RNA sequence: CCUACUUCACAAAGCGCCUUCCCCCGUAAAUGAUAUCAUCUCAACUUAGAUACCCACACCCAAGAACAGGGUU
RNA sequence: ACCUCGAUGUUGGAUCAGGACAUCCCGAUGGUGCAGCCGCUAUUAAAGGUUCGUUUGUUCAACGAUUAAAGUCCUACGUGAU
RNA sequence: CCGAGCCUGGUGAUAGCUGGUUGUCCAAGAUAGAAUCUUAGUUCAACUUUAAAUUUGCCCACAGAACCAAAUCCCCUUGUAAAUUUAACUGUUAGUCCAAAGAGGAACAGCUCUUUGGACACUAGGAAAAAACCUUGUAGAGAGAGUAAAAAAUUUAACA
């Protein structure tokens, strides 16, 4: 639920769309078992797939470790500090390329709930309503029943 | 626009005391206004939990001004919690007893049931008379229209509002009225 | 307000055919045009298909009377041909 | 009321207010236009006759041959043989 | 005991009034009918419910053309409290194979072969 | 929908758009226009030749998880569905105006 | 069950919400809620009820433009139901074909 | 409430004593139009038509289940 | 035959009664085949009141003596964790 | 704790009766009956399900179905896509309310019993709350939009 799961508002890292886009993505740590089933579709993403994928964003970089695994994992770590660690555990190989490249496109925020949809830091350019907005004055600042 | 976070803040929430003839005046058509000033649903920064809501002041609430036999036919009933202390009083009696409490208990009527009506009525201030205390008048800001336009009589009519109407029809010469 | 783009030839709904609904909903800034929408996509295929319909069901009512015509041509004929001997 | 408002002997009265009459006639009028609109075929019932039976008939022949063209699907040596990929190992 | 209802046929024989408050003409009358199901089919007969399924109106709010045939009239007359029927009007002329993705169908009842997004 | 709209904003959509993280989108169909003096209203759109706006794609992420159960009583029906949609978000980085009255 | 639930009343009432915010904004210009949005729609100006309402709290000009034309062509509705027959058409009440 | 009487006795009781304060609305009649008389009037209209009370340690108590309260000059 | 058969405990009485008025008495009126006194009937009024005994398990009924009157009912035929 | 002791055994007696019957997700799916020491149940049918073979199924137009009202049967076209048959069995077969046609009762009942059709046992919106009335069904997210049903109206007696 959502009273349960904290909340957060839209926000990006270092105003990262202004200026220049950065990468959000540091480090994919890949920790691949040379024999064993758990880790066969991740095989086959290091023998096909990594290489190509660390060269279509070479702000990443990749550690395949290659240790005697009992499950695969995947580590993404952001610019901000923020640590993902999810499991490649026998999932094929077009499945981790999806998962990785999703873990490329976004960034180290929270995947808890947003609040709302949108982030102006500037929401009023006409100037914000107050109560004397669309109120006419009067006459010598005059309130009513005021005689002076 | 233009100004800091605290101030523009404060600009859009504060409360504006408002004030409101009941002369001659429908007290379920005074309670209309004065509920949407209560709850502050005459801003467009109105949400139920924002607490938003304004102060009322309604000024000559002796001078209701029921339409039709409301005045002798309409009952307000209460019931002391005591085994035969149900008290159904006309809106007559009940004016003559306090005469506050017509427009009290239509305003009361009118605002949400929930836990923020008493707030709202903490917020609104009826009196009797012409008279209102001058702490409370040093706060007003506006005075909201009276939303029945009050009928005039034959002595309020000027003289070149009498001859713009025309005579109908013509008396026989012997006839006595 | 539908009664009202009813009257106007419009859809009821805004969200309908239109302006609104049917112009590319953005395009790259080099001026590319982007890949349609998916709603656009089936949606024209919704047209298509029913244009489709309509063109199917006006030949065979064409195909029908002029079918119907040549069997009372051939009626008539059936008529004519066997007055005599 | 006696009992259960709205089914009954005595049941509580319902009335019919100014919405419900421009309801009904609102929906009276779309149904007297259909009436209108079924009140002349472009075609009579003898000229319909067999019009589209060539289209009909072929129609069926599509679902009666969708429908007697079922059977077990094709069984392949790489589907089988691709399960032993299960224990690929690297060196 | 509630049946099936028959309907005489003086109800479906058009007047003069009626030739000119709808704008439709006895002589030359129009070849497609757009149907339109405006009300739901529950809470009605099981024979209306199979009628809007012969007619491919199981969706609301969906036209679907068919034939000005007195058999397919005869399957809207069972349901015509269910429906809406206009005349499938063509302003210009029904499409051809050039035209055939370029068409959109407007609320008016016309079927425009060519649809642009422009203004006039 | 309708999204009011500053420069050096964000937005964040229900959807993937099948774009890089990056790249510049002209948001078309825009539909109102205005600074402290003066408006640009459409019917209902605005020309294309008067209003450009110009916006990056940041981040392509997914939803919170977000729980769909189903439960009627004494029928035993209780059924979970966990779902998370894909949402990218969009920095609006310019709203540049033409003098093409 | 109730997370699941109220995703119907978040929606409406975030709606009835949007309602209450331009119903207010719209009556310190003197108009009413029925007016303002019948009277948008007949402009061919199709802003949603969230747009309005944002309108309505931060840029409260903008939504005094919207209420003046919206007013217009209400009037331009009453001198034009008025003066039955053929006359010469609104300025604001002019509609833009689209083909 | 206990001065007597009675059950009784450093008090509590009644069988004993003391105090106890406002109306009801149904009608009955004036003047008088609609309907120039008249007519009590779902005509305008005229008659018959609550105060009080309460309010700033310890020990003993007429206060009290405990707590609270009153008194301790 | 709708709730209750994995318990909604029974008539009268005691005790405390709450309510309705379709008023038995007390209050105010209209009519009367109303002289007065007693009556009869109708309108309004529920603030207050509405007895003790013999027989009977009796609510009832009869009887005895009074009373201003000894009301009609409903409240799980009010109320047995009183 | 004796209308026939208590213990062990047969004994895991038997129960048409009561209660319970434990992971996830999707799909299809509700109301004719006949027998029965039977109506608290079972068997067959009907309905439902899965697989399979085949070709017609549903809606229906002229014509047609008896003498002493609504309608139905039949039914080419047409619109559609389902139907029959074969194989395998389970389960439901103690229904309610409304509209209408009747029977019984009081031209009573939220009454009983038939028939036709809805709805509910399935989702949502309204009728105040609301199984059965009206609107509406195919499932998700949205801080978009158009709609559907949908708010009770009434105030009275002169007369020569
Ligand atoms: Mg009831
Ligand atoms: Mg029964
Ligand atoms: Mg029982
Ligand atoms: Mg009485
Ligand atoms: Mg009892
Ligand atoms: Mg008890
Ligand atoms: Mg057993
Ligand atoms: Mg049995
Ligand atoms: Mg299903
Ligand atoms: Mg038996
Ligand atoms: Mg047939
Ligand atoms: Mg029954």
């Amino acid at each position: 639920t959502a009273r349960g799961t904290p909340s957060r508002f839209l926000a990006s890292v270092l105003h990262n769309g202004l200026g220049r886009y950065v990468q959000q993505l540091q480090r994919l740590s890949f920790s691949v078992s040379r024999d064993g089933a758990s880790s066969r579709g991740a095989r086959e993403f290091v023998e096909r797939e990594v290489i190509d994928f660390a060269r279509r964003n070479p702000g990443v970089v990749i550690y395949v470790n290659s240790r005697p695994c009992c499950v695969p994992r995947v580590v993404a770590e952001y610019l901000n500090g923020a640590v993902r660690e999810e499991s490649i555990h026998c999932k094929s190989v077009e499945e981790i390329s999806t998962l990785v490249q999703k873990l490329a496109d976004q960034s180290g925020l929270d995947v808890i709930r947003i609040r709302k949809p949108f982030h102006t830091d500037n929401p009023s350019i006409q100037g914000q309503w107050h109560p004397f907005t669309n109120k006419p004055t009067t006459f010598r600042g005059l309130r009513p029943r005021e005689v002076q | 626009s233009s100004f800091s976070r605290a101030p523009q803040q404060w600009a859009t929430f504060a409360r504006i005391w408002y004030l409101l003839d009941g002369k001659m005046q429908p007290p379920g058509k005074l309670a209309a206004m004065a509920s949407i000033r209560l709850q502050g649903l005459h801003k467009p920064v109105y949400h139920a939990l924002s607490d938003c809501g304004d102060h009322v002041v309604i000024m000559n609430t002796r001078h209701i001004a029921f339409s039709g036999n409301k005045w002798e036919q309409k009952v307000y009933s209460s019931h002391t919690g005591y085994p035969g202390g149900f008290r159904q009083v006309t809106a007559a009696q009940l004016h003559l007893r306090d005469p506050v409490a017509i427009v009290k208990l239509a305003i009361y009527g009118m605002l949400p049931k929930n836990l923020h009506r008493r707030t709202m009525m903490e917020r609104l201030h009826l009196f009797p008379d012409e008279y209102i205390p001058e702490d409370i008048l040093k706060n007003l800001v506006e005075e909201l229209p009276q939303p029945r336009k009050i009928p005039k009589r034959l002595d309020e009519y000027t003289q070149e509002e009498i001859d713009a109407f025309p005579r109908l029809w013509t008396p026989p010469e012997d006839y006595r009225l | 307000g539908g009664q009202w783009r009813l009257q106007q030839g419009l859809a009821a709904n805004p969200s309908g055919y239109g302006p609104l609904t049917e112009l590319p909903d953005w395009s790259y800034a080099d001026g590319r045009p982007a890949p349609p929408m998916k709603g656009q996509l089936r949606r024209k295929a919704e047209r298509e298909t029913f244009a489709r319909r309509v063109v199917l069901l006006s030949q065979e009512m064409d195909a029908g009377l002029q079918a119907w015509q040549l069997r009372q041509q051939k009626l008539q004929e059936e008529q004519r041909k066997q007055e005599n001997a | 009321i006696p009992g259960r408002q709205w089914i009954g002997k005595h049941r509580r009265p319902r009335f019919v207010s100014l919405r419900a009459k421009q309801n009904m006639i609102r929906r009276l009028e779309i149904e007297a236009e259909n009436h209108y609109w079924l009140s002349m075929p472009y075609m009579t019932r003898e000229q319909e006759r067999g019009h589209a039976a060539v289209r009909r008939r072929e129609a069926f022949e599509a679902i009666k041959a969708a429908a007697t063209s079922k059977f077990p699907p094709h069984r392949f040596i790489a589907d089988q043989l691709d399960h032993l990929n299960v224990t690929k190992k690297w060196s | 005991k509630f049946t099936r209802s028959r309907i005489p046929e003086k109800v479906f024989q058009a007047s003069p009034e009626d030739h000119e408050k709808y704008g439709g003409d006895p002589q030359n009358p129009h070849k497609l009918h757009i149907v339109t199901r405006i009300k739901s089919t529950r809470r009605r007969p099981y024979w209306e419910k199979d009628i809007i399924k012969m007619l491919g109106l199981e969706k609301a709010h969906t036209p679907q053309v068919h034939k000005n045939i007195p058999s397919v009239n005869a399957k809207l007359k069972v349901v015509k409290h269910l429906i809406r029927i206009k005349p499938l009007k063509l302003p210009q002329g029904l499409p051809a194979e050039e035209n055939m993705s370029n068409t959109c169908l407007k609320s008016t009842g016309e079927l425009v072969v060519q649809w642009h997004l422009k203004p006039v | 929908r309708q999204w009011k709209v500053t420069s050096e904003d964000l937005i964040l959509i229900g959807n993937e758009l099948d774009l890089a993280c990056g790249e510049r989108i002209r948001l078309e169909k825009v539909l109102l226009v205005g600074a402290d003096n003066f408006t640009l209203l459409g019917k209902p759109l605005l020309g294309k030749d008067l209003v450009r706006v110009e916006a990056t794609v940041i981040e392509k992420t997914e939803s919170w998880p977000r729980i769909i159960m189903r439960f009627r009583k004494r029928k035993n029906f209780k059924k979970k569905r966990i779902v998370t949609t894909p949402q990218t978000v969009l920095r609006i980085n310019s709203i540049e105006i033409a003098p093409c009255l | 069950v109730k997370c699941t639930k109220a995703r119907y009343l978040k929606k409406k009432n975030m709606r009835t919400l949007w309602i209450n915010r331009i119903t207010a904004a719209s009556q310190e210009h003197g108009l009413k809620y029925p007016a303002l949005i019948g009277n948008l729609v007949k402009c061919q100006v199709e802003l949603n009820r969230k747009v309005l309402a944002d309108l309505a709290i931060y840029e409260p000009k903008t939504f005094k433009s919207l209420a003046a034309l919206a007013s217009r062509r209400r009037h331009e509705g009453f001198a034009a139901a008025l003066g039955d027959g053929k006359e010469p058409e609104g300025i604001f009440s002019r509609v833009v074909q689209y083909h």
